[PDB]
């Protein structure tokens, strides 16, 4: 209807989007490498742990900018036959620019360690968030929800699949706004790809079922997130990974009662096994989400600049958890030199 | 309710994800 439409307003998304490429291309093409250096950061605390190593606050001496510096452990990350996906990874995140994407602010690599010195969000992430306010309202949800459209509409113009959409991996910033983390899944694809990966509870049901698949996988995980984040549950839950899976392929979804019917049409539409009718998938692209009826209210232009008013602004002072601190130990010889020269 | 049958999952803090 009005998503089967150009071309006034369309045509300023192209132009939008056509110099952002370019921008992308050029630092595709050309990374930054070797930008900064560990003993310029001062290492206040552990954030969290991924499977590769710590995540640490840490403050720039030279400028007193405060940073998250995500370490990974270059044999733990070969061990793991994760390789090519940390190259993606930073390849990627270096290239990127948009106002809902946390930015690689630097990166370098010694005998031990590869580091990733991350923009710092001083509200944590909404799965936190999330899980303890129980759910959010309505209007809440589609103002994040509104942000990971438009920079889904971002990264897919660019080739890339994010593939790991979850409340865990977004930020909220001081005003409100989110940002999306963590690019150890993201990929740039023309076309087809076929590695399964993924949080079990966010995986489209062609990927479970080993079909091979593009970013219609990321329009899925978006169903996910709004049911989610409205429901304060997943769709598709369970005990083991395995019970998760069976409900996703079975083609069935349960609303709450509570859901609007505007939300549960959205999400019908989102949640499709069928590429061939799943909204983001067919002949209007994003369009067709961008102009359904839950999304009536929302102003494009204002949320991209920022305009609108925040339904939560974190607490700024105590309230971080801890760890156990342990200095870094860098190795005297290098490890997995060549896998990683070009980090 | 389905949110009591969430609450008592062993699913309700940070997922990890896959790659195999
Ligand atoms: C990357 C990043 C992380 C942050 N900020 C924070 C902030 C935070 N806080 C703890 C709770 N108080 C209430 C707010 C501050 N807790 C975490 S715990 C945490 C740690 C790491 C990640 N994610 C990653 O490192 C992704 C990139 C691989 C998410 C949450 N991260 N800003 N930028």
């Amino acid at each position: 209807a009005a998503a089967a439409k150009k071309g006034s307003e369309q045509e300023s998304v192209k132009e939008f989007l056509a110099k952002a490429k370019e921008d992308f291309l050029k630092k595709w093409e050309s990374p930054a490498q070797n930008t900064a250096h560990l003993d310029q950061f001062e290492r206040i605390r552990t954030l969290g742990t991924g499977s590769f190593g710590r995540v640490m606050l840490v403050k720039h001496k030279e400028t007193g900018n405060h940073y998250a510096m995500k370490i990974l452990d270059k044999q733990k990350v070969v061990k793991l036959k994760q390789i090519e996906h940390t190259l993606n990874e930073k390849r990627i995140q270096q290239a990127v620019n948009f106002p809902f994407l946390v930015k690689l602010e630097f990166s370098f690599k010694d005998n031990s360690n590869l580091y990733m010195v991350l923009e710092y969000a001083p509200g944590g992430e909404m799965f936190s968030h999330l899980r303890r306010i129980g759910r959010f309202s309505e209007p809440h949800a589609r103002f994040y929800a509104a942000q990971i459209v438009l920079t889904f509409e971002y990264l897919h113009s660019l080739d890339l699949i994010y593939r790991d959409l979850k409340p865990e991996n977004l930020l909220i910033d001081q005003q409100g706004y989110i940002k999306v983390a963590d690019f150890g899944f993201a990929k740039r694809v023309k076309g087809r790809t076929w590695t399964l990966c993924g949080t079990p509870e966010y995986l489209a049901p062609e990927i479970i079922l080993s079909k091979g698949y593009n970013k219609a996988v990321d329009w899925w995980a978006l169903g996910v997130l709004i049911y989610e984040m409205a429901a304060g549950y997943p769709p598709f839950f369970a005990d083991q990974p395995i019970q998760i899976y069976e409900k996703i392929v079975s083609g069935k979804v349960r609303f709450p009662s509570h859901f609007s019917s505007d939300l549960k049409d959205l999400l019908r539409n989102l949640l499709q096994v069928d590429l061939t009718k799943r909204f983001g998938n067919l002949k209007n692209g994003v369009n067709d989400i961008k102009n359904h009826k839950w999304f009536a209210t929302t102003d494009w232009i204002a949320i991209y600049q920022r305009k609108v008013e925040a339904p939560f602004i974190p607490k700024f002072k105590s309230n971080f958890d801890d760890y156990e601190e342990e200095e870094i130990r860098v190795s005297i010889n290098e490890k997995c030199g060549k896998e990683f020269s070009e980090f | 309710t389905t949110y009591a049958d969430f609450i008592a999952s062993g699913r309700t803090g940070r997922r990890n994800a896959i790659h195999d």
